[PDB]
């Protein structure tokens, strides 16, 4: 497993779908579930 | 002394007609911010997370996007300060490394449009 900032990195220069998927499968990174996320509106 | 805070990541990427399909495939990572609105998304510091990851764009016109941090009245850090991106033309995103525990407050902000509401596509991860 790679540091955080590794990670930061790779994202950074070469970010993509693809890359992205890659380090979801290597549980590098895991996505937080969108409905779970507590969203508000303000005018 | 008093948690330094990291300076964010900002970066864009071209495929914004992908990323917007992928997003689509879920209802709730779909926005409606009305004319005059400034919608929050409220992602909480996961406890073994160590960074928060945000992607997000929009389809025909550009919005405010800024990145608030809430350590959990409750004292409040600029992380990204709002300003108008054209995450209408590519997709931008970003990251941040966790000064502590707390809530990061995504914000997408419509406060300056008067005749226009906007969709908002956006995605979240974080790393351990």
């Amino acid at each position: 497993t790679p540091a955080p900032d590794a990670i930061n990195d790779l994202l950074r220069s070469v970010d993509s779908q693809e890359v992205r998927d890659y380090c979801q499968k290597k549980g590098w990174i895991v996505i937080h579930p969108s409905n779970e996320l507590v969203v508000e509106k303000h005018i | 002394s008093l948690p330094v805070i990291a300076a964010p990541s900002m970066w864009t990427r071209p495929q914004i007609k992908d990323f917007k399909e992928k997003i689509q495939q879920d209802a709730d990572s779909v926005i409606t911010v009305g004319r005059g609105e400034v919608v929050t998304v409220r992602v909480p510091t996961h406890e073994e997370g160590s960074y928060l990851f945000w992607e997000f764009a929009t389809d025909n016109y550009d919005i405010g996007f800024g990145v608030y941090f809430e350590w959990t009245k409750p004292l409040l850090d600029e992380i990204v300060p709002v300003y108008r991106r054209d995450c209408h033309e590519e997709v931008y995103a970003g990251s941040h490394q966790y000064p502590g525990r707390g809530v990061y407050l995504l914000k997408f902000d419509n406060s300056y449009s008067l005749w226009r509401s906007k969709s908002v596509y956006y995605r979240v991860y974080y790393t351990r």
